């Protein structure tokens, strides 16, 4: 606690830098989409009215770019790190797997409920890698949970609602295999206008091999792959906040910066998650012309 | 027991190479380098596991294309008859270690598969579109290999001798041409060479494949680039996975326990025939 309240308090600003620079040090550039995850993982504030009615809180971001881009690597450290994470392929699991069902109990004639791979996630992560080949039909089912984070069940004899209060990462691939430059994006990414609408935030990445890229992937690529943990023997078969330093995983330029630790890394975002934030009025203002200024953008959006 | 030393015997020679490539197909003319990748696919890689649970390939992927009439399917029945598991399909659970020849192509198994031309044949003026396959399933396959009809008025000449010759000779005597290893020999050698050991590389030898993948990164590369097109066969991690596993099988050919540099040198050249010619 007191070394929470210390890094608090001396890295005022940096924080929201610093954790998505340490979000994966095996995976190499997209800083926009680390700082999305830890967007993610801290989370938004539900809020719920008098009259009832339910806001969501959570936050769908789909993925969608060349193949050989380090997405499925995000995806499984996203299941490493989330608390309750749960994959689901495309073909993997179907509607029934997805949404609770109903069968009926031959023991005593009853029909119960059991819960699907959503219900069970609950306050989670979901992660769904082939995204483009999973059918129209289950997105239309996870459409409810996207929109409203609740699932509705009648059948006769019973009914009910189960809360789905639950949030997305999606990796897919484009219809060409490969994103093309010129074709507009809509037909690149061939998805319904509702569909991405319900997606909060969409990320393109692209495989784009300039020549300090190329090299500065390779020797990252190099450097990680002759790292050996330490303690152990060579050719053998087989909590500070920040990161000792290592030659090969972090390098001698790499010495001024230090990564945060993974287990105080955990504190902190379950920490962060559990405070509740106020909006302010002098923001309120400036995010509605922002707003304006983006809607009125479709004038100003040249080529 | 007694095939024991007659195995080591046979993989302790200096010249198990040329012998086991002359032993696979003697009767189809030319396809020296195909009849060693055969060679190599059957003899195969080592696969390894990861404490993270993460498993790596043991097996390598082949793909051939050429206009008919090249014998194709004749290898693929002699690769099925020849390997100790094979299965033969018109286009794998019931396929355990074996390999799966695929025709028509327009779980630890080895796939060797034979495709046709888009148009019917091959047209070397249009380069590419001549490939139907996503460049997705495309990067899979280890090499890649494109067979023509060299028209040449004294190879036809020679062809239809060789084969004349084939056919009136066999009733008369079934014998090998140069010490070619019988069938049953050489599918109970391949075997005893599997199940007993498998290699692993070396320092230099990496160092060497690093520096040569590097370099043909960046030739693909220019050749992108200059070509303002975007090439069917791309170069990936994989292709690298790739050579390292065909060094490993040229190494497990001779039962060292390591590789040596000639092993990666006789991999890179197979690799570039194959790859970047059909690139």
């Amino acid at each position: 606690i007191a070394k929470i309240k210390k890094f608090s308090k001396t890295r005022s600003k940096d924080i929201f830098d610093q954790l998505a620079k340490s979000l994966a040090p095996s995976i190499h550039g997209h800083d926009y989409v680390k700082k999305a995850i830890l967007c993610l993982l801290l989370g938004g504030v539900e809020r719920d009215l008098e009259n009832g009615s339910h806001i969501r809180g959570d936050i769908n971001i789909l993925l969608i770019g060349d193949p050989s881009v380090a997405k499925s690597q995000l995806l499984r450290y996203v299941l490493c790190t989330a608390p309750r994470a749960i994959p689901t392929t495309g073909r993997g699991s179907s509607g029934v797997g997805l949404t609770a069902a109903v069968t009926t109990d031959q023991e005593t004639g009853e029909r119960r409920l059991e819960a699907g791979a959503m219900v069970l996630a609950d306050r989670g992560v979901v992660c769904i890698d082939e995204f483009d080949k999973m059918s129209d039909m289950d997105r239309t089912a996870i459409h409810e949970v996207m929109e409203q984070g609740r699932v509705t069940i009648a059948k006769a004899g019973i009914h009910a609602r189960l809360n789905a209060r639950c949030s997305v990462l999606a990796a897919a691939n484009p219809v060409y295999g490969r994103y093309d430059q010129y074709k507009t994006p809509m037909e690149n990414i061939g998805l319904q206008d509702s569909l991405l609408s319900r997606f909060d935030l969409l990320f393109i990445m692209l495989d784009q091999m300039d020549p300090e890229q190329d090299r500065e992937i390779s020797d990252h690529v190099l450097r990680m792959h002759r790292y050996r943990a330490p303690g152990e023997q060579d050719g053998d078969a087989m909590t500070q906040i920040y990161e000792k330093h290592d030659n090969l995983l972090h390098g001698t330029k790499k010495k001024k910066e230090k990564m945060v630790s993974a287990a105080f890394m955990k504190k902190y975002i379950h920490v962060a998650k559990i405070i509740k934030p106020v909006l302010t009025q002098e923001s309120a203002t400036y995010i509605a012309e922002e707003y304006s200024r983006l809607r009125s953008q479709d004038s100003m959006s040249s080529d | 027991p007694q095939e024991e030393e007659e195995f080591r015997r046979l993989a302790a020679l200096p010249n198990v190479y040329e012998v086991i490539s002359k032993s696979i197909a003697p009767s189809i003319f030319g396809g020296t380098d195909m009849k060693k990748a055969i060679a190599c696919l059957l003899f195969g890689g080592s696969r390894k596991r990861l404490p993270d649970g993460l498993t790596r390939r043991g097996d390598i992927n082949l793909l051939m294309l050429g206009d008919p009439g090249t014998a194709k399917s004749q290898l693929l029945k002699f690769v099925e008859k020849c390997s100790p598991i094979g299965v033969y399909t018109s286009g794998m659970v019931l396929a355990d270690g074996g390999v799966v020849c695929i025709d028509e192509f327009d779980s630890r198994c080895s796939v060797l598969a034979a495709a046709n031309s888009v148009f019917g044949r091959w047209d070397e003026t249009k380069g590419e579109d001549n490939i139907d396959f996503m460049p997705t399933i495309l990067s899979r396959f280890d090499m890649i290999f494109i067979v023509k009809d060299e028209h040449n008025e004294e190879r036809d000449v020679m062809l239809a001798k060789h084969v004349i010759t084939l056919h009136v000779s066999a009733l008369t005597q079934t014998q090998a041409v140069e010490g070619e290893i019988d069938l049953a020999k050489l599918k109970k050698f391949i075997a005893y060479c599997r199940v007993k050991c498998g290699p692993r590389l070396s320092a230099e030898a990496a160092e060497k494949l690093k520096n040569r993948y590097i370099i043909m990164r960046s030739g693909a590369r220019q050749h992108e680039r200059d070509s303002d097109r975007r090439s069917s066969i791309p170069i990936t991690v994989r292709q690298l996975e790739a050579i390292v596993r065909i060094a490993e099988a040229l190494s497990k050919m001779k039962l060292q326990p390591f590789a040596t540099e000639a092993d990666v040198e006789e991999a890179l050249r197979l690799f570039q025939v194959s790859t970047l010619d059909a690139a």
